[PDB]
Formats: C-alpha cells, structure tokens, sequence
C-alpha cells in the first residue's frame, strides 16, 4: 500500500521530467531546422548570382 | 539482467562513509511504562537467566515429621492434617473423573470442532487477504506497464529525434563548410 | 466471532466492545488501561469505561487437559504457563530491543542512498548536458 | 516502518539498477559522438 503511494508520487514526477526532455529536444529540432532551411535559400541566393 | 545490476547496485553501498546520524531517534520505544517492581524483578531474574524456585514436591507424599520434631505432638498433628489434605485431594480428583469420562468425550469433540471454526474463519480471511494483495499487485502490475509502454513510446521518439538532430548538426556543419566555398569561390571570381 | 480481546490477543472472559474502535476487550483490562491512561489503546482516541458496551455471551472456554488436573497439579501447571508468560513478555523485550538495532542500521542504508541518488542525477544531467 | 524502510532500501536498489544502466547508456552515446 505504502509502496504504492510512492510509485504514484513517482509516475508523474517520471512522467514531467522525461516529457520535458522529449519537448526541449523537439525545440531544439525546431531552432536546429529553421536554420538549417534558412541556409540552403541563401545558398539559392548565392547559386542565382 | 538485474541479478548482474544488484552486484554493481551494491558499488556505493560499499563506499558509504562516516555520516551516521541516522533516522531511529524517530519514535523511541518506552520499555518502562507499565512496569511493576515485582515484574521488573522477573525480567531482573530472567536477565540473570535465573533456574526456576520450584514450588515443593514435597507435600505431596510427607509421611512424618522429621526425627527431631517426631516428639512433638503438633508436628505429628500437622502431618496428621497433612495426610488428612491429600486423601480430600484424591476425594476431589476422582469426583472430577467421574464427569471426565462421559462428558469430557464430548466436549473434546466439541473443542476441537471449534478449533476447525478459528481455522476457517482464519483461513477465509487469509484468503480475502492473499486476494485483496494479489488484486493489489494486479493494480501495481497494470499501472507501471502502462506508464512504462509510453515512457519506451515516448524514449524510442527521444532517441530517434537525438539521433537525428545531431545528424542534422553535422549536416549543418556540411552546409556552413560547402556555403564558405562558393562564397569564396564566387567572391574570388 | 468467537472473540479475542484487542489486548490479551486471546479470548476474554468478561467482554466489552468500544465503540471508538469496534474492537473487542476484555473489561477489567481496558477499565485499568483507561484509568491509567484516559484513551482507547488501538487508536489513542478519548474513551471512558461509561462509553464501553457490555456483552454476555456465554463462554465455551475448556480445561487444556482435565486429565492431568488436580489442585496441586493446577498450581504446578500455572507456575509453568506463568514462567512460559514471562518468558513471553521478556522475548518481546527482547524483540523489540531488537527491531530497534535493525532499523536503525536500514535507516542509515537507505538515507546515504539518498546522498548517492543526488550524485547520480547531477551525473546523469552533465551527461546530457554532454550531449548537447 | 522497519519493513516500510526496507523495501524502501529495495526500491532504491531498483533506483540505481536503473540509473546505472542510463549511465552506462549515455556514456556509450558520446563515444558515438
């Protein structure tokens, strides 16, 4: 019964800190990707001239 | 898997070090609290391990006084009111065999029968309880496994967008290099 | 039920229940426990030997032999049940002399696992701070 | 509380068994650069 309680004080605390790592990484990939997008049409811009 | 991990578990254990201020103040236990002095001179005995003071024999079978007193008629006459005790004694013992041999049959039978009613009443609460903890574990058992199929859902996505983000940082590095050399290359011509 | 007193862990022989706890007593216990303490033990709430509910159920209790029973074999016998009681009481002494030393060398276990848990996780965090 | 305590100590076990893993695995990761 005790057990149990800590699992449940454990489940979300689990659950907040490894979502939040996934979210920081899917905004990483965010920031990381607009760049990256961004280089390739300046590149564009180089490959008109 | 986990009986290698519980070796390595122990690793820290091993290096513990002088610190041990430990938890059990927490709710000291009182030994004293309803404590006669005539108790507490038992447990003073048995911290001793004193043998026991044996209650007399004796009485059971005194024949006579001892020589000395043998010429001394109120030492006869206790013998005499001894011997007097133990014959009331037998008086009431086979009293107490006569109702034994016909009732005691029955009761024992009745006893015992109630021995069986404690044991079925225990072992029908035993059973609530063995089903009430393994209901229980079924509770525990759904919950970390449900949990835990989203957590590895969610691991093998952080894994895969890990991997891939720093595939898209070397990739990036592909570019800032190759973009460099045409604005070289387009700078110099 | 066939009842035990919540004291004695063994079958009264003048039962009560108290309604602060719906447990079975044995009155003369729980009337002396009240006068020295003022509470129900189980829960330690207040109780009172006026709010004590009686009961007068007949009592099936049997002689454990009466074969072996007479006057001076009784008192030979309750001796023995009375140094087998002391030894009892004694052993949970003991026990719970015991319990106190094994506890406590748990407690100091698992409270320096704490310590060990901290290091880890800034262990574990600089790692992926690493990886970024 | 003793008990309690106990598979609490056991718990930790579990604790560490899996961080030793998450360890192990993390710094496999940056070998991989």
């Amino acid at each position: 019964e005790e057990l149990k309680k800590h699992e449940d004080s454990a489940i979300p605390r689990r659950l907040e800190c490894l979502k939040e790592d996934v979210q920081r990484q899917q905004e990483r990939e965010k920031e990381l990707q607009h760049r990256y997008a961004d280089l390739l049409l300046e590149k564009e811009t180089l490959k008109s001239k | 898997v986990r009986e290698a991990a519980a070796a390595l578990v122990e690793e820290e254990t091993r290096r513990y070090r002088p610190t041990k201020n430990y938890l059990s103040y927490l709710t000291a236990p009182d030994y004293s609290a309803f404590e006669t002095d005539i108790m507490r001179n038992e447990f003073e005995r048995l911290a001793a391990r004193q043998p026991i003071e044996l209650l007399s024999m004796k009485r059971y079978e005194l024949p006579a006084p001892s020589s000395g007193q043998k010429n001394d008629i109120t030492a006869w006459q206790e013998c005499v009111n001894n011997s007097m005790a133990q014959l009331e004694h037998q008086a009431v013992r086979i009293e107490n065999l006569e109702l034994m041999s016909q009732h005691g049959c029955n009761a024992w039978k009745v006893y015992n029968e109630n021995l069986v009613h404690m044991i079925e009443h225990a072992q029908k609460e035993l059973q609530k309880l063995r089903k009430h903890i393994q209901d229980l574990n079924w509770q525990r058992k759904n919950m970390q496994l449900t949990a835990g199929s989203k957590l590895r859902e969610m691991e093998s996505n952080w894994v895969s967008l890990v991997s891939k983000n720093y595939e898209i940082e070397r990739t990036i590095v592909q570019l800032e290099n190759e973009i460099y050399q045409i604005k070289q290359q387009h700078g110099e011509a | 039920m066939s009842l035990i007193c919540s004291i004695s862990n063994e079958v009264p022989e003048h039962p009560c229940v108290s309604p602060v706890s719906n447990h079975v007593y044995e009155r003369r216990l729980i009337e002396k426990y009240i006068a020295e303490n003022g509470t129900d033990p189980i829960n330690n709430q207040p109780l009172s030997e006026e709010q004590l509910i009686d009961i007068k159920v007949a009592h099936p209790i049997r002689p454990k032999p009466p074969s072996a029973t007479s006057i001076p074999a009784i008192l030979k016998a309750l001796q023995d049940e009375w140094d087998a009681v002391m030894l009892h009481s004694f052993t949970l002494r003991q026990q719970l002399q015991t319990t106190r030393q094994e506890l406590s060398h748990a407690l100091y276990q698992h409270d320096a696992a704490c310590r060990v848990i901290a290091r880890l996780t800034k262990e574990v965090t600089a790692a992926r701070e690493a990886l970024a | 509380e003793l008990s309690h305590a106990l598979y609490q100590h056991d718990a930790a076990c579990r604790v560490i068994a899996r961080l030793t893993k998450e360890v192990t695995a993390a710094r496999e990761a940056l070998a991989t650069l």
